C-alpha cells in the first residue's frame, strides 16, 4: 500500500523479525496455526466500523446493564 | 561483569517470595502459596525501620510503618530533590535571573518524587 | 462444689477450667487457637485429622487436644519442636493427594486447608508420584460434590447423623479408598442442608446455586436478620454493588446457634426477578408509569372519596414495624378501623404479650424434660427451632405430640390428634398426663395452626387448664410457649394492629371495602379482597397483589431497608440495608408518610428514628433491640376475661390440630419469585 | 469580657477591613454590596459561637486566616466566590418560607431515594 | 559541618571499633543518663543505618523537644548535624492520635537516630527551624498532610494540596478519593469544582486471614 | 401414621418454573441446576455464551464439542493441557474407571474428555 501504509498491516509471524524480537520468518520457521487464527488488517480507528463496547450507541442494539427483572404487568 | 556468580537469584523463603511458574504447576504447595501470595499477599511483621539508599540524586529513604497486616499503615517517602529546592532562596541571592535556570538545573530535581 | 474449676498450665500460665474440658478448650481459654480440621463445637469429636497434636509433660507421644481431657495440674506445650514437626508433617500428608484445584475451586480465598498450610505449614513439597482421583457424587440441586478435594475430616457424616436427624451420609472402602457419600444414587433431603456445606472446611462439599460466581474477598458484608419465618435467624448477607450474591448464618446462640434452614439460605435470587421498580396508575390502557407524584395522588383521592368504613388496611408476611405503624396511624387519622394481617388472627386479642409469644425463650427451652407440643410442624414452620429439638431429644427431654403425625427426625410420644384428645389428656384419660405432673420442668408449645382455627379461644382454655393441672407454670419457670411462622405477625400484635369493634361487627353482617391498602400483601384471602374495588398495592415484588391494583407504589426489600422485626420469644430484632434501594423504589415508611401529607393530615414523625420513637411510645420495650423483656403472667384472670370469646364460636372437637404450611418452599412472594425453590420442589417430584 | 480575648471580632475586624480589596480585585462591583459581604462574612463566624475551647478557637481563626490569603492572591477567582460563599448563603435565605406548601420531607421524597450528598 | 575529606588513600573501614560500640549499644543508655528529664521511652531497634545493628529511638514530651534536639546536634559525642525529614503517623484509637517522627543522621560518627513526640489535634508542636533549616518545608508538609500545628513557625501555609484546599489527606478518617472532583464548564468558561461522582466505584478486597496470627 | 406427603400436588409458578437454568450433559448430570448471576437479566439473555459474544460467531463451547474423546490405558490420567508441563495447566488428576466413550470424564481446567477401557469394562 504506497498510498495509506500502516505497521498494523504486518502479519505477527513477520513482526517479530522485523521488531529484531527473534530470528524467525516464515522463509526458514514453520510456525503452528491456529484454525481461529484471524489474519493482520489495517486498523479502523477513525471511521464508524471501529471496535465499540456493548453499551455503545454504535451497537446494533445497545445493553441495558440492570442486574435484575422488572415486572411487566 | 566479571564477578557475576551462578546460583539463585530469588530468596528460597517460600512464604515471602512466589514460586516458579513450573513448580507452581506440579506442587500443591507451591499453588497454595502462588495463590495466598498474589491475592492477601505475605504479612509483615508489627514493627518500623527507615533505610536509605544512595540514590543518584542523594538519600531517598522510605518510613515504613508496620502494624501487621498485608498493607502498610504508613509508608512516608523522603526525597533529596524536596531538601535540595528548598535552598533555592539562599543560592539565589544575589543572582540574577539567567541564574536561576542554572541553579535549578544543578540542584538536579524531579517534581515526582519532590510532589509525592 | 468439690473445686468445679480445675487448674492447668498452658506454656507455663496457669489458666482455670471447667471440669470435663478438654486439653484443646485449655488452649481456648488461653487465647492460643489450636489448628483443627476435625474437631466442631456442635459436633461429637472424632479425633482423625490428626491437626491439634500438642505436647503434655511426661508423655512421650502428641496428644490429640481435642480429645483428650484435661487433668488437674496438667502442663500443656503449644509451641516446641516436636509440635511444629507434627503440624508440618500432617499437613505434607494432608496436601499429597489434594488436587491443584485453587484456580476452580470455590474455597479459594476462604479455605481452612489454605491458610492453615500458609501459617502451620512448609513451603514446600517432595512428591512427585500420582495422586488419587475420584468420581463426583450427586447430591440433589443445593449441594455440589467435587469429591477429589475430601480430607475425610466426616464432619458431613456426623452433621447428617446428629443434627439434620437424616442419616444418609457414610464413608464407604478402606484405606487410601476411603469415600465419603451414598453408596447408591439419593437425594440429600434435609430442609437443614445447606449448613453442611459450610460445616466442610474444604471445597469438597460447595454450595451449587452459587457456584463460579464470585470470590469471598470481593464481597461487603452486611449482618442482617432472616424473614422467611417466625424465628429470625441471624445472618450475613454478601454484596457485590447492587447485588446480593449469597447469604449465610452468623452465631447466636439465644436464637439460631449457627444454622439456617435452605429457604432463608438460597431465596435471595427471588430478589433479581419480578421486581417493582417505578411506580405505575392503572389507566383504560392499563397500569402505566407514573410519576411519585401522580402516584401518591391518585392513591390519596381514592382514599379521600371513599368514607370511611369502605377503607380496610393489609398487612404482609414481612412488612416491618415502622410501615405498619405508619400505615396504622394513616388509617386511624382518617375515621378507619378495618384493618387485618395476611398472617391470619386477625380479631385475636392482644392484651397481654405472654399469651403470643415463647414465655421460656429459645434458649430456655433447654432446661425442660418433657416436652408437649400441640397442633404444630416444627420441622417445617422452623427447622432450625426444630434441631434445637432434636438436639434436647439426644441429651434426654422426652417430647409428646397432640395433632397430626409428622415426620419430626426424632421419636415421639403420639398423644392424639383432636381437640378430644386434648381435653382427655386434661381431664386424666391419658398416661402422658402423669408424666406431665412428675416431670421438673414441663413445656408446652403451641403452633400458629391452632391461633388460626375459628374455635381457637376454646382450645386456648383447654391448654390453660392443662397447664394448671400440670404444673408447666409455676414459681421459677414457665413453660408455656406459642409459636409463628411469620415475621411481621408478633410486632403487629405488640402494636395494636388489629380491627376495631365496629369494623368487626361490618364483618359479620358482611359489609364490603371500596378501598382496600396492601402494605405487601400477596396471600391475601378472596373474602378480604372484593372484585371491583380500590386497590393500593405497596411491596417490592410483583405477584398476585400487583396484578389486581390500579395504584403500585414500589417498596424496600429485606436486604435493601434496616426495619425491625420481633420473632415469637418476644425479641426485638433488625434488618441492615446491605444493597441499595433498586431503581425508583422509596422507604416503606416514607411512602406512607409522604401519602399521608398528600391526604391532607400529615403523620407526626419526619425521620426513621421519630418513627422508631413512636414505636417505643405506644410499647416501650420497642426501644431495646436485640434483648427480650420478661412478660407478666396474670394466671387466670386474661382467660376468664375472655370467657364471652369461649361461650361463642364452640369447640370442634372432631377437626385435627393441624399445621397450615403446605409448601415449605414456596411461602411468599420472593421465595415464589426464586427459580432454586422450583428446583428443590422439582427434584422431590422427579423421585417418584 | 469577651471570651476568648475578643479574638473573634479582631479577626472579623481584619477581614471587613480586607473586604474592599476584594471585591475591586475579583471585580465583584456590580455583583454583591460590601454590607452584604459583611453580613455573609459575620454568617461564616456565627457557626462556631458555641465552640468552648480556645486552643479550636486558634485553630479556625489560622485556617480563615489562610483562607483569606488565598482569595487574596487570587488563587481562587470569582466563580469560586460564587459557588462556595454567596449563593449558599442566598440558598438558606431564599428557601424560607416558599410559595409552595410541600414539606421538607416531601420534597426529599420526590427528588430521590437518599439524602443529597453535598452542595 | 563534618566527613571533611582527610584521607587521600582509599579506606576498606567504616568507623573505629570503641565509638561503633559505644553509638550501638550504649547510646540508649547514655541519653537517658545525661538528659533523663527529656526521655519518657526508648526503644533499641533494627537500625536504620544498616540491617546488622541495633539504633535507639527516644520518645520526648513537646516542651522538652527544641532543648533535645539541640542536645542532641552539639554535644560532644552525639553529633546529629544531619535532619533527614519530620512526618506523623495518625493513631485513631490514641487519646493522643499523632506521632511526630524526626530521623537524623551523624556524619561524625556514621549513626542515625529517631525521635518521636505525642500530641493530638489541637496541642501545638514547638518548631525547629531555628535548629534545623529543613524543618520547615516539613513542618508545612506536615501541617498540609495532618493537621499538626507548629508553633513559632515564619509562614505555616500549605505547599502541596489545591489551592482551596481544607481538609488533610493522610488521616485515617480521610476518604482516599475525597468529596470533591474537577471538570470544564462550557456555560461558566470555568474550570468548576463539583461534588465526587465515580463512573466505577473502588472496589475494596478484604484478603485478610481469620487463622493469621501477626495482626496487631 | 405418619401419612406421605405428595410432592406432585404442590403448586409452582409458570413463570418460575419455565425459566431454571439448567445443563446439558458435560461435567454434570443432563438437567441440574445451574449457578448464574445477575449479568444480562435487564437485557433478557439467558445464556452464557450470549452474556459476552455477539453474532454467529463460533464460540468456545462449540470448539471443544467438536473434539473426540481419547481412550487412555490405566485407571488415572494426568490432565496439563499441553506436551510442555509448563505452558498447560496445573496437573488434574482424572478417574478413568467406570468411563466409556459414550460417557467419558472430562477435565475441569481443558475441557478434554478422556476414556478407558481398563476398569474390567
Ligand atoms: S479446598 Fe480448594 S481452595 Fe482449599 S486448598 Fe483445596 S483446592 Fe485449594
Ligand atoms: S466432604 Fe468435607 S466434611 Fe465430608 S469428610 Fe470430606 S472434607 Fe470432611
Ligand atoms: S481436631 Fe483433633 S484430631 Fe482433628
Amino acid at each position: 500500500d504506497k498510498f495509506d501504509y500502516n505497521p498494523t498491516t504486518i502479519p505477527p509471524e513477520w513482526h517479530g523479525w522485523l521488531n529484531y524480537i527473534n530470528d524467525y520468518n516464515p522463509t526458514n520457521t514453520q510456525f503452528k496455526q491456529p484454525t481461529y487464527q484471524i489474519e493482520a488488517s489495517m486498523t479502523k480507528t477513525g471511521t464508524q466500523t471501529c471496535y465499540n463496547p456493548k453499551g455503545s450507541w454504535f451497537s446494533a442494539k445497545p445493553r441495558n446493564w440492570r442486574k435484575y427483572e422488572s415486572w411487566t404487568p | 561483569l566479571n564477578e557475576m556468580p551462578d546460583g539463585l537469584y530469588k530468596s528460597p523463603d517460600g512464604k515471602v517470595c512466589p514460586p516458579s511458574r513450573s513448580t507452581m504447576k506440579q506442587s500443591m504447595e507451591a499453588l497454595i502459596h502462588h495463590f495466598k501470595l498474589y491475592t492477601e499477599g505475605f504479612h509483615v511483621p508489627a514493627g518500623e525501620t527507615y533505610r536509605a539508599v544512595e540514590a543518584p540524586k542523594g538519600e531517598f529513604g522510605v518510613y515504613l510503618v508496620s502494624r501487621g497486616g498485608n498493607r502498610p499503615y504508613r509508608c512516608k517517602i523522603r526525597s533529596p530533590g524536596y531538601a535540595h529546592l528548598q535552598m533555592t532562596d539562599v543560592i539565589s541571592r544575589g543572582a540574577m535571573l539567567a541564574d536561576v535556570v542554572t541553579i535549578i538545573g544543578t540542584l538536579d530535581v524531579v517534581f515526582g518524587e519532590i510532589d509525592r | 462444689p468439690p473445686s468445679d474449676h480445675l487448674e492447668v498450665f498452658v506454656n507455663e500460665q496457669p489458666v482455670k477450667i471447667p471440669k470435663g474440658s478438654s486439653v484443646l478448650q485449655a488452649c481456648d481459654a488461653a487465647g492460643i487457637d489450636i489448628p483443627r480440621f476435625c474437631y466442631h463445637q456442635r459436633l461429637s469429636i472424632a479425633g482423625n485429622c490428626r491437626m491439634c497434636l500438642v505436647e503434655v509433660e511426661k508423655v512421650p507421644k502428641p496428644v490429640a487436644s481435642c480429645a483428650m481431657p484435661a487433668g488437674p495440674g496438667m502442663k500443656i506445650k503449644t509451641e516446641t519442636p516436636m509440635v511444629k514437626k507434627a503440624r508440618e508433617g500432617v499437613m505434607e500428608f494432608l496436601l499429597i493427594n489434594h488436587p491443584l484445584d485453587c484456580p476452580i475451586c470455590d474455597q479459594g480465598g476462604e479455605c481452612d486447608l489454605q491458610d492453615q498450610a500458609m501459617i502451620f505449614g512448609s513451603d514446600r513439597s517432595r512428591f512427585v508420584e500420582a495422586k488419587r482421583a475420584v468420581e463426583d457424587k450427586n447430591l440433589g440441586p443445593l449441594v455440589k460434590t467435587v469429591m477429589t478435594r475430601c480430607i475425610q475430616c466426616t464432619r458431613c457424616v456426623r452433621f447428617a447423623s446428629e443434627v439434620a436427624g437424616t442419616a444418609e451420609l457414610g464413608v464407604t472402602g478402606r484405606g487410601r479408598d476411603s469415600e465419603i457419600g451414598t453408596y447408591v444414587e439419593k437425594l440429600m433431603g434435609s430442609e437443614l442442608s445447606g449448613n453442611v456445606v459450610d460445616l466442610c472446611p474444604v471445597g469438597a462439599l460447595t454450595s451449587k446455586p452459587y457456584a463460579f460466581t464470585a470470590r469471598s474477598w470481593e464481597l461487603k458484608g452486611t449482618e442482617s436478620i432472616d424473614v422467611s419465618d417466625g424465628l429470625g435467624a441471624n445472618i450475613r448477607v454478601d454484596a457485590r454493588g447492587t447485588e446480593v450474591m449469597r447469604i449465610l448464618p452468623r452465631l447466636n446462640e439465644a436464637v439460631n446457634e449457627e444454622w439456617l434452614s435452605d429457604k432463608g439460605r438460597y431465596q435471595y435470587d427471588g430478589l433479581k426477578h419480578q421486581r417493582l421498580d417505578k411506580p405505575m396508575v392503572k389507566g383504560p390502557k392499563g397500569l402505566q408509569v407514573a410519576t411519585w407524584q401522580d402516584a401518591l395522588g391518585a392513591a390519596a383521592a381514592a382514599l379521600t372519596s371513599a368514607a370511611p368504613g369502605e377503607v380496610r388496611g393489609i398487612a404482609g408476611k414481612l412488612a416491618d414495624a415502622e410501615s405498619m405503624v405508619a400505615l396504622m396511624d394513616l388509617l386511624r387519622g382518617l375515621g378507619a378501623g378495618d384493618l387485618a394481617h395476611e398472617g391470619g388472627f386477625s380479631d385475636m386479642p392482644a392484651d397481654v404479650r405472654s399469651t403470643y409469644t415463647a414465655n421460656t425463650t429459645v434458649q430456655g427451652l433447654e432446661q425442660s424434660d418433657l416436652v408437649l407440643l400441640v397442633g404444630t410442624n416444627p420441622r417445617w414452620e422452623s427447622p432450625v427451632f426444630n434441631a434445637r429439638l432434636r438436639k434436647m431429644f439426644l441429651d434426654g427431654t422426652q417430647v409428646g405430640l397432640v395433632g397430626a403425625p409428622v415426620d419430626l427426625t426424632y421419636k415421639y410420644e403420639h398423644v392424639g390428634s383432636d381437640p378430644a384428645a386434648l381435653a382427655a389428656l386434661a381431664a386424666g384419660q391419658h398416661p402422658f398426663l402423669e408424666r406431665l405432673k412428675k416431670a421438673a420442668r414441663p413445656a408446652v408449645v403451641v403452633g400458629p395452626g391452632v391461633l388460626r382455627r375459628a374455635d381457637r379461644e376454646a382450645v386456648m382454655k383447654a391448654v390453660h387448664e392443662l397447664c394448671g393441672k400440670a404444673g408447666v407454670v409455676k414459681e421459677g419457670w414457665n413453660g408455656f410457649n406459642v409459636i409463628h411462622d411469620t415475621a411481621s405477625r408478633v410486632a403487629a400484635l405488640d402494636m395494636g394492629f388489629g380491627p376495631s369493634a365496629a369494623a368487626r361487627a361490618r364483618r359479620a353482617q358482611g359489609a364490603q371495602p371500596k378501598v382496600v391498602y396492601l402494605l405487601g400483601s400477596d396471600d391475601y384471602s378472596e373474602e378480604d379482597v372484593p372484585e371491583g374495588a380500590f386497590v393500593i398495592y405497596q411491596g417490592h415484588h410483583g405477584d398476585r397483589g400487583a396484578s389486581r391494583a390500579n395504584v403500585v407504589l414500589p417498596g424496600a426489600a429485606y436486604t435493601e431497608k434496616s426495619g425491625l422485626y420481633v420473632n415469637f420469644e418476644g425479641r426485638v430484632q433488625q434488618t441492615r440495608a446491605a444493597v441499595p434501594l433498586v431503581g425508583d423504589a422509596r422507604e416503606d415508611w416514607a411512602i406512607l408518610r409522604a401519602l399521608s401529607e398528600v391526604v391532607g393530615k400529615r403523620l407526626p414523625y419526619d425521620s426513621h428514628a421519630a418513627v422508631r420513637a413512636r414505636l417505643a411510645g405506644i410499647a416501650p420495650h420497642f426501644a431495646n433491640i436485640d434483648a427480650v423483656q420478661t412478660p407478666v403472667w396474670l394466671n387466670g384472670e386474661y382467660v376468664k376475661g375472655v370467657e364471652a370469646l369461649a361461650k361463642a364460636a364452640p369447640l370442634q372437637p372432631s377437626a385435627p390440630l393441624t399445621s397450615t404450611i403446605s409448601n415449605f418452599y414456596m411461602t411468599d412472594a420472593i421465595s415464589r419469585a426464586s427459580r432454586t425453590m422450583a428446583k428443590c420442589i422439582q427434584a422431590r417430584q422427579q423421585t417418584k | 469580657k469577651r471570651l476568648f480575648g475578643g479574638a473573634a471580632r479582631h479577626f472579623y475586624f481584619e477581614i471587613c477591613r480586607c473586604l474592599p480589596f476584594i471585591q475591586r480585585l475579583h471585580k465583584m462591583e456590580e455583583m454583591v454590596s460590601l454590607k452584604e459581604l459583611r453580613a455573609i462574612v459575620k454568617e461564616k463566624f456565627k457557626e462556631y459561637k458555641d465552640v468552648k475551647d480556645g486552643r479550636v478557637v486558634d485553630l479556625l481563626i489560622f485556617k480563615g486566616r489562610e483562607e483569606i490569603e488565598t482569595y487574596l492572591l487570587m488563587h481562587k477567582q470569582r466563580h469560586h466566590v460564587v459557588t462556595e460563599v454567596v449563593e449558599p448563603y442566598y440558598a438558606k435565605q431564599r428557601a424560607v418560607k416558599k410559595v409552595t406548601t410541600n414539606s421538607p420531607f416531601l420534597d426529599s421524597f420526590l427528588s430521590s431515594g437518599y439524602a443529597a450528598i453535598g452542595v | 559541618g563534618y566527613a571533611y575529606a582527610r584521607k587521600t588513600t582509599d579506606k576498606d573501614y567504616i568507623a573505629s571499633e570503641h565509638m561503633q560500640a559505644f553509638g550501638n549499644t550504649q547510646l540508649t543508655d547514655y541519653i537517658i543518663k545525661t538528659v533523663p528529664k527529656f526521655v519518657k521511652m526508648a526503644v533499641t531497634g533494627p537500625a536504620q543505618s544498616s540491617v546488622l545493628y541495633q539504633e535507639p529511638t527516644i520518645y520526648t514530651t513537646p516542651e522538652s523537644l527544641v532543648p533535645l534536639m539541640v542536645f542532641l546536634r552539639d554535644h560532644t559525642n552525639t553529633q546529629f548535624k544531619c535532619l533527614l525529614d519530620v512526618t506523623a503517623v495518625d493513631f485513631p484509637e490514641r487519646a493522643a492520635r499523632f506521632e511526630v517522627v524526626y530521623h537524623l543522621l551523624s556524619p561524625r560518627w556514621n549513626n542515625r537516630i529517631r525521635v518521636k513526640v505525642c500530641v493530638d489535634e489541637v496541642t501545638a508542636v514547638p518548631t525547629l527551624c531555628k535548629v534545623f533549616n529543613t524543618a520547615n518545608w516539613f513542618e508545612r508538609e506536615t501541617w498540609d498532610m495532618f493537621g499538626v500545628f507548629f508553633s513559632g513557625h515564619p509562614d505555616l501555609r500549605r505547599i502541596l494540596t489545591d489551592y482551596g484546599f481544607t481538609g488533610h489527606p493522610l488521616r485515617k478518617d480521610f476518604p482516599m478519593t475525597g468529596y470533591q472532583e474537577v471538570r470544564y464548564d462550557y456555560g461558566k468558561k470555568r474550570v468548576v469544582s463539583e461534588p465526587l461522582e465515580l463512573t466505577q466505584e473502588f472496589r475494596y478486597f478484604d484478603f485478610n486471614s481469620p487463622w493469621e496470627t501477626l495482626n496487631r | 401414621v405418619v401419612p406421605t406427603f405428595d410432592w406432585k400436588k404442590v403448586p409452582v409458578p409458570s413463570t418460575t418454573a419455565k425459566d431454571i437454568p439448567v445443563t446439558v450433559k458435560g461435567a454434570t448430570p443432563a438437567g441440574d441446576l445451574r449457578a448464574t448471576s445477575g449479568l444480562g437479566l435487564g437485557d433478557g439473555i439467558k445464556n452464557h455464551t450470549d452474556k459476552w459474544l455477539d453474532g454467529d460467531k463460533k464460540s468456545p463451547m462449540e470448539y471443544i464439542n467438536e473434539v473426540a474423546p481419547i481412550k487412555v490405558k490405566g485407571l488415572v490420567v494426568a490432565s496439563y493441557g499441553s506436551d510442555d508441563p509448563a505452558l498447560g495447566c496445573p496437573v488434574e488428576y482424572i478417574n478413568l474407571k467406570g468411563t466409556s466413550l459414550e460417557n467419558p470424564a472430562v477435565c475441569k481446567y481443558t475441557g478434554n474428555r478422556y476414556y478407558s477401557d481398563d476398569w474390567k469394562g
